[PDB]
């Protein structure tokens, strides 16, 4: 966990730097948001089970059953842009400026 | 909306800030701010319009990445103290972390952009909504986190937000976006004596509720989204003219106004703790808001702009009527400054 | 008060829906006898007969419903707009806008009778079919292109929220046929009307509102024979079978809020005043702020309705 | 009624001011010293509540 | 061009109402809006204020300065001691620096 | 020094000075990869500031 | 002293409750009583201040404008009667409150003892003043006029208030008694001659001075004949109440951190006088006139000698009643004329035999005639200058010789000549035309019989 | 009087006597408050 | 701030501590302000619905001022109790750490020279 | 003469989608009272 | 914490187990258990600020 917390929170920033250039499809970005919470379920997870604090594991799934729901929304929003502009490009989402 | 639906989506937006101020265990903190996030997203395309789509697709982007960085905070903390909880100890990059993820749901300064956008795509109701009961919620986790967060950087954003904002709304003339250049500019006072007296962000806040609910019932009893639009507000409904005015300079800092004493104990507090250097710039600047909230009241009140024939229609129908809210929130609002001891 | 409450409990349109509730609004020239078979068609399957709305239809609605002074009703006059075509002051545009601003205002009238009680109505001339009378002018003399413009404005702004007229009986006397009415009648002014404007109203009629509302809504075009039968008519009427049309997706929870907006005549009509100053259409801050003043004070008015004493209002030091 | 109420009411009026003024700086120094020291009423941050940690004999010997 | 007002006249409010006095068309309000201005204004303003003005005593008590000073000249004089003399604040009251 | 002088110095130019600052601040693209990116940026500072201020 | 504002208050119930037809005598009747009542605070038997009460005070500099104060309303609700009665009688019971709440909060902000209580008032008269210019102002330019005045008041203002609560910080109260029965003595360090800079500043922007007074030309050419009175006669004064009350701290630096300012007024005093001598409008001409005769006044609440502040608070009131006389005079000449412009209507005596005596006293009392107390103002903000470099009399020398040339233009080229020959003819006048002017003037006749009131705090 | 007779003809007569009888209730509250208030902050302390 | 305190009522409006101080009287100028407060509000209401501005809602008017006025008394119980905890904490403090506060001795003005900066 | 009210040039610089038009921004055009869009 | 409707209600609901030495299932003790408890036992009663 020393170096094995390293690569986790970096696998976070790594996600991290793409959800935040965005490039294209708007998926890419969704996909990339969740491999974020992969990367803190993963270190959630594992800290937990190497402090055997199991009064905490509730919280490891607390994450995912909300990140769910929350990638479920991005979708039906992603699912509704492609519904109005035919394409989940973010470039056509330039109408509020 | 089903009713049913709207009970469930309203409650959830009410859940969640709720949960948020309630509990103490961060993780509850977060999901709290989760439920806010979920519940705002149906509401905001009601309408469903083009403009719509975008603007929820932005909010919620920009909403959930700064709600897994909060997250990263809270499970970082977990592994540097067995607590789910910010304390003395905390690492400093995770509160600033914290403050960052925070400061972007709150869209303060360098992370003003989606407000303005979000604020422009959505109806004049979920516009409020967006903008007080959804900043009740990051603040109660930054105001409880007060003791340990930075004092630079929140000034940094504090300062960013206060040029910003008023920046922004100057060139303006969409309503829903001066409105949403306003928030960031109040809000950013309110982050400048988080972290010296706390109690004074409350105050802060409430005053820029008091001020900013009466003004967006206002733009929508005449549901006008111009400034052309408010400005014919004489031949709609004159009464509100009156107010309209006092309640815009209130929320710049004027006086007579209950606008001052947030401006005023905030600019107190930071002296008796000596950022004179800090407040100055902030007051300066502060008074450029007004020149925009002045501006519109040239054109809204203090002069006359032209009307249409087909409005002389409209004044023979009977105008629904403004919710009482609409006064005893522009009252307690324009003028309690005579009060300002027990406020504070 | 109408409002999700009282749809929660009960008050559903759909529950109050029958055989006979629809809109039916019939169509036709300057002088198609249309005002007759709408009165008929009305009576005969029990629906309320809206009249055409003139520069009035809003006056008599609100208030005492007495004729309002000229200017008071936004100074149109149909009178001047055919003695005077292509106007310095452009009457014919100002009329024309006031005229959609009444068929708004008497459409959403319509529709908050309809489902609320129930009863159908048969509105006569509509939003829907007001175009023709400024397609015809501006291919005449009469408006100039951007007046065209400020109009689709308003229609695309507002006409889309309110749902389609189910069905839209219409008539076609041809205009030779109709000139001769006019002058038949008696109007001074109205017999001064160009032929040319009476074919360009018939051409928009036929070449684009009847395809244009077909797929949409039921249509059933008859000729002059045809409509002084209204039975004829209304014989086709209960044979429509209603089965296209955007209102079919209408359910309970739908209606309410379609319910509610009707219920608000403020905003029925609050983009007919969008802020876009074409000159024709603007009062002007002096003169508007003295016509306001004035009407403004005019008895049962200066107050909300209830509370103006004037009148023979009570009970104000309570209400 | 005469030179005797305003001179006497002016200075009440001092009195009342100068003991508001000593009490404004006391606070602003009393505030210094409670928020720095942490031994006072005032700035009393929250620690867990020991109210929570669980002393009973666990499963292993060493809890 | 835009529908507005053409440019009012401002009437000759002295061609009917020939007493006109300035405050309002209709005369009997003028009237009585300068029989109580003429009076309000100048006739218990002017006058009786001048009047309490004139008679408030000794403003700033320099007329109580004028005796004080001849009792002290007298005083002064006649016992010999200097009339002003030049240190007010008595040297020995005053604690000088002793560097 | 009257009109000119003393209005373009003191009245005029702090109008400008700012009118010039909000066009440069207000003309954004709207597409979210431009702002995303700069809450990118922002992150990178926050996260300096805190560094070099360890 | 709550019976010289409350009762104030209480015109608003007054202007509203009113009958629509009895609504201005009623107003002006009671208002004339109620300077009546401020008439009583001159009666000190004693050198000692009136403290009323803990947020009330009236000290020899304060009673002589409060008393101005209630007595420019009546006279202000007297000269907008006329314009203002083409109103449709809500417009007109809102400008009636709108002067009324100027004195309520002047009264209060020259009648105030903590100095914050100054600010919040100080600044708040700029609301009904703005209202009064802007919602009123006959000119398109109004909205603009409307923005200067807002901004340069604002922008000083801020400084001001991060200033009173750095000496509330560093003394404990911003009690102007305290303040000055306790030491308060500035270190002449760099940062102090800030502070003197930050509190004097947003004093000196609504006294204009040289540099900053764009905004008063601006203001009063298009606001209407009541604010532009309001402005020259009590508003402009603002400022020099405050330095007054403010320098009392902030004692070293002014010795050696006034000279700019100083330098700027002289020199700005000749400049301004010189722009009146050929200005076409009228009320811009008086205006700038306002400029040269207040920048006589920063200059002598900046030596700071005993003669100098009661050479100001003299002049101050005398030049209050005087500009206002002048800016009401103005105001029945563009009426009837409908144009701002000096060179038409020429040789109104002909037409106007009585006005013209109004303008011309008017005018020997904008120039020092000597039995004045305009001139015993300058006689000894002269002196003081004098005192402090004997050259001063050189720049107050030349502001003299010109103060004579356009004062008298004024007279010479409204006030004789030929007749005009048919601009739309000109009305007679009108009696409240000439009683808004006796009433400025009879005043003016009075104070001069014994100067003594007005003189400030230092003598 | 009006083609759409108002909807404000007649008194909510409800809406009176929940307006007036509430405030009439908030006073022998807050009276009540007041004078109970005193006598216990007398009491309280010596007198 | 003053939250942490021992004993704080965690979510209690006015603990009974506050029943020691003096209650408020009832005219106390501020509540008679927030009356007013208060019958602008219901003027403004009448306003802006478009009803006879003082001839209406006779009842109404009366529920503002009375809501207003009764919400003060208790606030204004509680902000009281606030402020003078503000005291109790303050003035206890001076106390048990009293040499940070010790209360020095100030000299006649005879023995003090101030520097005197002549006018001239 | 009767106090200035604003016409309608006065009125139009409030129009289009931001008050001080730039460069590029000024090509811009006014959002859709609506707030829907043609596209 | 912002509002405590928690303690006011008495309610737990989110305390019980925010630290590693509260109730673990089945009493299996934590590790470092030996210690936090050491270590906020401590702060209690002293403030952050003298808990540090
Ligand atoms: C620093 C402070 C500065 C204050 C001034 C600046 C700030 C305020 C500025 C307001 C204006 C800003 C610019 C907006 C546009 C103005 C021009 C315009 O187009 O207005 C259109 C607008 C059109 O309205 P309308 O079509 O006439 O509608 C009304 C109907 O006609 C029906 O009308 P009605 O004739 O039936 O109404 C009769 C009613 C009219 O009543 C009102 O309008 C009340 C308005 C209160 C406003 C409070 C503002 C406070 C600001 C701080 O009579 C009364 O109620 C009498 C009592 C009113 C008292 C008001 C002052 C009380 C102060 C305290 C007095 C002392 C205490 C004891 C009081 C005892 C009372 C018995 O004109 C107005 O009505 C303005 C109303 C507000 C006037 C506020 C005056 C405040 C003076 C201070
Ligand atoms: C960054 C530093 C601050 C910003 C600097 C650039 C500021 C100007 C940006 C202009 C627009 C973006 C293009 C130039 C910047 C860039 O490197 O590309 C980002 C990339 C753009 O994607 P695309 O849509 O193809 O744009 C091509 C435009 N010619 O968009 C993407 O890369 C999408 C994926 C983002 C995450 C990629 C993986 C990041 C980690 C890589 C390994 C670690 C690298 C460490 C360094
Ligand atoms: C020492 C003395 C310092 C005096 C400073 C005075 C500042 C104000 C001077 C006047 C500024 C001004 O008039 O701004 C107007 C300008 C153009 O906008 P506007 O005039 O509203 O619209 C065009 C006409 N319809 O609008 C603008 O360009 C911006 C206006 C800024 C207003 C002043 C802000 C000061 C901020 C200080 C920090
Ligand atoms: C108060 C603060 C400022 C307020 C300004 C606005 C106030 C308006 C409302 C109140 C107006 C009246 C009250 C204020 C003025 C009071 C003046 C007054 O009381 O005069 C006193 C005078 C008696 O003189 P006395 O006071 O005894 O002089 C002291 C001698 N040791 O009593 C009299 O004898 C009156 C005599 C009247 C006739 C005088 C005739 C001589 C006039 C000489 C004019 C010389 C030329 C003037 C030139 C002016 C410019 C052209
Ligand atoms: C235009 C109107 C006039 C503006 C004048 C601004 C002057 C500076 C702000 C006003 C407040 C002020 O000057 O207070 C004194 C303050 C230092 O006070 P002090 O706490 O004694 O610090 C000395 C070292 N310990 O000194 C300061 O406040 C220094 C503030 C520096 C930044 C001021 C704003 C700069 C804007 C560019
Ligand atoms: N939008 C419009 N523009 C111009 N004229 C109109 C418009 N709408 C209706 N009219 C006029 O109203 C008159 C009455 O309409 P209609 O009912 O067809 O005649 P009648 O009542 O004689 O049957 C017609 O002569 C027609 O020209």
């Amino acid at each position: 966990m020393p170096s094995t917390f390293f690569n986790l929170t970096m696998a976070f920033s790594l996600s991290l730097l793409g959800t935040l250039m965005f490039r294209s499809h708007l998926m890419s970005t969704l996909l990339c948001l969740e491999g974020m919470v992969l990367s803190l379920f993963i270190m959630t997870s594992v800290t937990s089970l190497n402090s055997n604090s199991m009064s905490s594991m509730p919280i490891p799934i607390t994450i995912l059953v909300f990140a769910a729901c929350e990638a479920a929304v991005g979708l039906a929003l992603l699912v509704k842009v492609s519904n109005t502009y035919g394409t989940d490009y973010v470039q056509n989402l330039n109408l509020l400026q | 909306m089903n009713p049913i639906t709207l009970a469930i989506i309203y409650f959830t937006i009410f859940l969640g800030p709720v949960i948020t101020m309630s509990s103490t265990n961060l993780m509850l903190m977060w999901v709290g701010l989760e439920f806010s996030l979920l519940a705002i997203i149906p509401m905001l395309i009601n309408k469903k319009n083009p403009r719509s789509t975008e603007a929820a697709t932005k909010y919620f982007v920009t909403q959930a990445t700064a709600s897994m960085i909060i997250l990263l905070a809270i499970v970082l903390n977990y592994k540097q103290l067995g607590t789910w909880m910010f304390q003395q100890q905390t690492n400093g990059l995770i509160l600033n972390m914290t403050l960052m993820a925070l400061s972007m749901k709150l869209g303060l300064a360098p992370f003003h952009f989606w407000l303005p956008e979000v604020t422009q795509g959505i109806p004049l109701h979920m516009g409020l909504i967006l903008l007080t009961w959804q900043k009740i919620a990051p603040l109660s986790i930054l105001i409880q986190i007060y003791p340990l967060l930075n004092s630079t950087i929140i000034l940094m954003l504090a300062i960013t937000s206060i040029f910003m904002g008023a920046w922004g709304g100057l060139n303006q003339t969409q309503m829903r976006k001066i409105m949403a250049y306003s928030s960031i500019a109040h809000m950013g006072w309110m982050l400048a004596i988080l972290p010296y007296n706390p109690s004074l962000t409350l105050l802060n806040l409430m005053i820029y509720i008091i001020l900013t609910a009466p003004m967006f019932m206002a733009l929508m009893l005449n549901n006008s989204m111009t400034i052309n639009s408010i400005s014919l507000l004489w031949n709609k409904t004159p009464a509100m003219l009156t107010m309209i005015s006092l309640m815009l300079l209130s929320l710049g800092g004027l006086p007579p106004l209950t606008g001052f004493l947030p401006k005023w104990i905030i600019i107190t507090e930071l002296m008796k703790n000596n950022c004179l250097i800090m407040a100055t710039l902030m007051a300066m600047m502060a008074l450029l808001n007004l020149f925009f909230y002045t501006r519109l009241i040239y054109s809204t009140s203090l002069t006359m702009f032209p009307t249409n024939n087909n409005s002389k229609m409209m004044t023979h129908q009977t105008k629904t009527k403004p919710n009482l809210m609409f006064s005893t929130l522009a009252i307690m609002s324009t003028m309690t400054l005579p009060l300002a001891p027990q406020l504070i | 008060r109408y409002g999700l409450l009282a749809a929660i409990l009960g008050d559903k349109t759909t529950k109050k829906l029958h055989e006979y509730s629809r809109v039916i609004t019939v169509d036709g020239n300057i002088c198609s006898g249309k005002n007759k078979l709408a009165k008929e068609i009305a009576q005969q399957l029990g629906m309320k007969h809206y009249p055409e709305a003139g520069i009035q239809y809003s006056s008599t609605t609100t208030g005492d419903g007495r004729p309002l002074d000229i200017e008071f009703s936004g100074s149109c006059s149909l009178e001047k707009f055919y003695d005077d075509p292509k106007s310095n002051d452009g009457n014919s545009y100002r009329l024309q806008s006031w005229l959609y601003a009444s068929r708004l205002l008497q459409y959403a009238d319509a529709l908050e009778h309809l489902l609320s009680t129930g009863q159908g109505v048969v509105l006569e001339r509509s939003i829907y079919s007001d175009f023709v009378f400024l397609e015809a002018m501006y291919n005449q003399g009469y408006i100039r292109k951007q007046c065209v413009d400020h109009y689709n404005e308003i229609k695309r702004l507002t006409l889309p929220e309110y749902l389609p007229p189910h069905a839209v009986i219409y008539i076609d006397v041809p205009v030779p046929e109709v000139q001769s009415r006019i002058q038949k009648k008696g109007d001074p002014h109205e017999m001064k009307v160009t032929s040319a404007y009476l074919q360009d109203i018939e051409n928009a009629y036929k070449k684009t509102f009847l395809p244009k509302m077909s797929e949409m809504c039921e249509v059933l075009v008859y000729d002059s024979w045809e409509a002084e039968d209204p039975t004829k008519v209304v014989e086709d009427i209960e044979y429509l079978k209603y089965n296209k049309g955007p209102w079919l997706k209408q359910d309970d929870w739908t209606f309410h809020y379609l319910r509610m907006l009707v219920q608000d005549k403020t905003e029925v009509l609050n983009y007919t005043t969008i802020p876009v100053y074409l000159p024709e259409i603007t009062i002007g801050a002096h003169q508007g702020s003295r016509i306001y003043n004035s009407f403004r004070e005019l008895p049962g008015r200066k107050y909300a309705p209830g509370y103006n004493a004037e009148v023979g209002d009570k009970w104000i030091w309570l209400k | 009624d005469g030179p005797e109420k305003n001179y006497e009411k002016t200075l009440a009026i001092l009195q009342i001011e100068s003991e508001k003024a000593e009490l404004r700086l006391k606070e602003q120094e009393v505030r210094r010293l409670m928020r720095a020291r942490g031994d006072g009423p005032w700035y009393q941050f929250p620690t867990p509540e020991k109210e929570f940690i669980d002393h009973s004999p666990k499963a292993t010997p060493d809890n | 061009q835009w529908q507005e007002d053409p440019e009012p006249e401002d009437e000759n409010v002295y061609a009917k109402n020939p007493d006109f006095h300035g405050y309002d068309s209709d005369p009997v309000v003028d009237v009585w809006n300068m029989r109580a201005v003429f009076f309000f204004g100048f006739s218990i303003v002017l006058v009786f204020g001048t009047t309490f003005v004139a008679y408030v005593p000794d403003y700033r008590m320099q007329e109580w300065a004028r005796r004080e000073a001849e009792r002290l000249v007298k005083y002064r004089e006649v016992n010999g001691l200097p009339i002003m003399e030049s240190n007010y604040f008595d040297p020995s009251k005053i604690q000088l620096p002793e560097d | 020094l009257d009109l000119i002088w003393l209005e373009k110095t003191i009245p005029k130019s702090t109008s400008t000075l700012h009118t010039n600052m909000t066009t440069l601040t207000t003309n954004q693209k709207g597409l979210i990869k431009l702002y995303f990116m700069s809450f990118l940026i922002n992150i990178i500072l926050i996260i300096i500031l805190y560094s070099i201020n360890l | 002293m709550l019976k010289i504002i409350l009762p104030s208050l209480m015109l608003l119930p007054l202007t509203w409750l009113s009958s629509p037809k009895k609504t201005w005598t009623n107003v002006t009747s009671y208002s004339f009583l109620i300077s009546l009542t401020s008439l009583t605070l001159l009666w000190q038997t004693d050198e000692n201040y009136k403290n009323f009460s803990n947020m009330f005070s009236s000290d020899p500099l304060s009673t002589p404008l409060i008393i101005l104060t209630a007595w420019l309303l009546p006279l202000m609700l007297m000269a907008s009667q006329n314009h203002l009665k083409k109103d449709n009688n809500v417009l007109q019971k809102l400008y009636i409150s709108m002067l009324i709440s100027l004195q309520i909060l002047l009264i209060m902000t020259f009648s105030a003892t903590e100095l914050i209580m100054f600010y919040i008032l100080f600044e708040a008269t700029l609301i009904p003043t703005l209202i009064i210019i802007t919602r009123w102002g006959n000119q398109t330019e109004r909205l603009n006029a409307g923005i200067y005045f807002l901004f340069y008041t604002l922008i000083g203002s801020i400084p001001l208030l991060i200033a009173l609560i750095l000496i509330q910080n560093h003394v404990g109260t911003l009690n102007l008694m305290i303040l000055s029965f306790t030491t308060h003595t500035l270190d002449a360090s760099w940062s102090n001659n800030l502070l003197w800079l930050a509190c004097m500043m947003a004093f000196l922007i609504k006294m204009p001075l040289y540099g900053v007074h764009l905004w008063l030309p601006k203001a009063h050419v298009e606001a209407p004949i009541a604010g532009s009175m309001i402005l020259a006669a009590i508003l402009l004064k603002l400022g020099s109440y405050g330095m007054i009350r403010i320098s009392i701290i902030l004692d070293p630096l002014t010795k050696y951190m006034a000279y700019p300012f100083i330098l700027l007024s002289l020199w700005g005093m000749i400049m301004t006088s010189s722009i009146c001598l050929r200005q076409t409008d009228l009320k811009s001409l008086i205006a700038y006139s306002s400029v040269s005769h207040m920048a006589l006044v920063i200059a002598s609440i900046m030596i700071q000698t005993p003669w100098s502040f009661m050479g100001a608070t003299m002049l101050m009131i005398a030049h209050g009643l005087t500009s206002s006389l002048l800016f009401c005079l103005a105001n029945s000449n563009y009426e009837r004329i409908h144009s701002r412009t000096m060179i038409m209507a020429r040789g109104l005596q002909m037409v106007f035999p009585l006005m013209a005596t109004w303008w011309l006293m008017a005018s020997l009392a904008n120039l020092a005639l000597p039995p004045s107390i305009n001139l015993m103002g300058e006689l000894f903000i002269t002196m003081s200058l004098f005192s402090w470099s004997n050259f001063t009399i050189i720049l107050m020398g030349i502001n003299i010789i010109i103060t004579g040339m356009y004062s008298m233009y004024m007279i010479i080229t409204t006030q004789r000549g030929k007749l005009t020959n048919h601009m739309i003819n000109l009305q007679p006048s009108h009696t409240r035309e000439l009683t808004l002017m006796a009433l400025h003037m009879i005043p003016l006749i009075l104070l001069t019989t014994s100067p003594k009131l007005i003189t400030g705090l230092t003598m | 009087f009006y083609v759409r007779e108002p909807v404000n003809a007649k008194p909510n007569w409800l809406a009176v006597g929940l307006s007036v009888g509430a405030s009439v209730f908030m006073w022998i509250y807050l009276i009540q408050t007041h004078n109970e208030d005193v006598l216990e902050y007398k009491r309280r302390n010596g007198l | 701030m003053m939250n942490g305190r021992p004993g704080h009522e965690p979510l209690k409006f006015l603990p009974d501590e506050a029943r020691s101080l003096p209650p408020p009287k009832l005219n106390d100028p501020r509540l008679v302000y927030m009356g007013l407060l208060g019958y602008c509000t219901g003027l403004m209401d009448n306003m802006l619905r478009m009803r006879p501005v003082m001839r209406a809602g006779l009842h109404r008017q009366l529920l503002f001022v009375t809501s207003f006025v009764f919400a003060g008394y208790f606030y204004l119980k509680r902000q009281n109790y606030l402020y003078a905890v503000k005291d109790h904490d303050m003035f206890g403090y001076i106390k048990l750490h009293p040499e940070d506060f010790p209360e020095k001795e100030k000299k006649t003005y005879a023995e003090i020279l101030e520097p005197f900066h002549p006018v001239r | 003469a009767r106090q200035w009210q604003p016409d309608i040039e006065w009125a139009e610089q409030f129009s289009g989608a931001v008050m001080y038009p730039s460069k590029e921004t000024a090509h811009w055009k006014p959002p859709p009272w609506n707030d829907v869009d043609i596209l | 914490p912002f509002l405590d409707i928690q303690k006011k209600l008495g309610i737990s609901l989110d305390r019980h187990f925010m630290f590693l030495s509260a109730e673990q299932p089945y009493k299996n003790a934590a590790r470092c258990h030996a210690f936090e408890k050491e270590w906020i036992e401590c702060a209690h009663g002293i403030g952050g600020t003298r808990a540090k």
